[PDB]
């Protein structure tokens, strides 16, 4: 089951964490947003249903919908998972735990504005993230956090070509269906020590997204 | 275009 994330104590902490996430968008010319955001010129709200997804998809249970919603209100009340937005010359933006992430924690959403795979083929964006995989692709949607988004699209991904990089995962990325919607979360899949970098696989379903280069 | 995914089954 979710589990709730616990924020750091000291108010002050949570400060420079919001911080150091407020720099990182600023740098790459984004606004703040944690939710999914939908617009007429793109993919409709209503283009996003989960029974489109070929072969099904899992549905979120009712206490689970309720602690995303507790932590939904945690964040706006300013209630952030203890998460630093870390510059690293190796992986550029990266993201590291700043206090300790249980086992089955709830991270974050992975927001942005979403839009029909078919109107991002010639998209240089580096965060592109599947939202909806549908029979008829051209209904098939994706989540682009190229002028909007949250903590999630500066977390790292593993290479998918060593032996070892499987080692480094220790989040997962799943999509789930909420109130007949698809939606894309990240929870931890071990527990994570603070000062421990954030790695999740970003080849979990479609595999295109090349890693071979990555640390 | 390159793309992150993620399954919509099999849990965590
Ligand atoms: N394990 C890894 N090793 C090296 N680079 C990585 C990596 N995981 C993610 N990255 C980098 O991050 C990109 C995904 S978007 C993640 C945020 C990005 N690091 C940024 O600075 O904005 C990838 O294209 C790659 O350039």
């Amino acid at each position: 089951r979710l589990l709730p994330f616990v924020s750091s104590e000291d108010p002050a902490q949570r400060l420079k964490q919001m911080g150091t996430l407020a720099s990182a968008l600023t740098e790459l010319q984004m606004e703040f947003s944690d939710d999914l955001t939908y617009s007429s010129g793109m993919a409709p709200r209503s283009a996003n249903q989960a029974r489109f997804e070929e072969g099904g998809m899992q549905v979120l249970t009712k206490e689970d919908i309720e602690t995303l919603e507790q932590c939904r209100a945690m964040c706006k009340r300013g209630d952030c998972p203890p998460l630093l937005v870390v510059f690293d010359s190796r992986e550029g933006f990266t993201v590291e735990a700043d206090g300790q992430i249980k086992d089955m924690t709830f991270i974050a959403e992975y927001t942005g504005d979403v839009d029909y795979i078919r109107n991002r083929e010639h998209d240089d964006c580096d965060s592109m993230m599947t939202l909806l995989l549908a029979k008829d692709p051209s209904s098939s949607l994706v989540i682009c956090p190229d002028k909007r988004g949250n903590i999630a699209r500066f977390i790292s991904g593993i290479n998918n070509h060593t032996l070892d990089g499987k080692k480094k995962q220790n989040c997962k990325c799943v999509r789930y269906s909420v109130n007949g919607e698809c939606r894309v979360f990240l929870v931890a899949t071990r527990d994570i020590a603070k000062g421990e970098r954030l790695y999740y696989d970003y080849n979990g379903y479609e595999h295109e997204y090349p890693t071979q280069h990555f640390v | 275009a390159a793309r992150k995914s993620a399954p919509a089954t099999g849990g965590v």
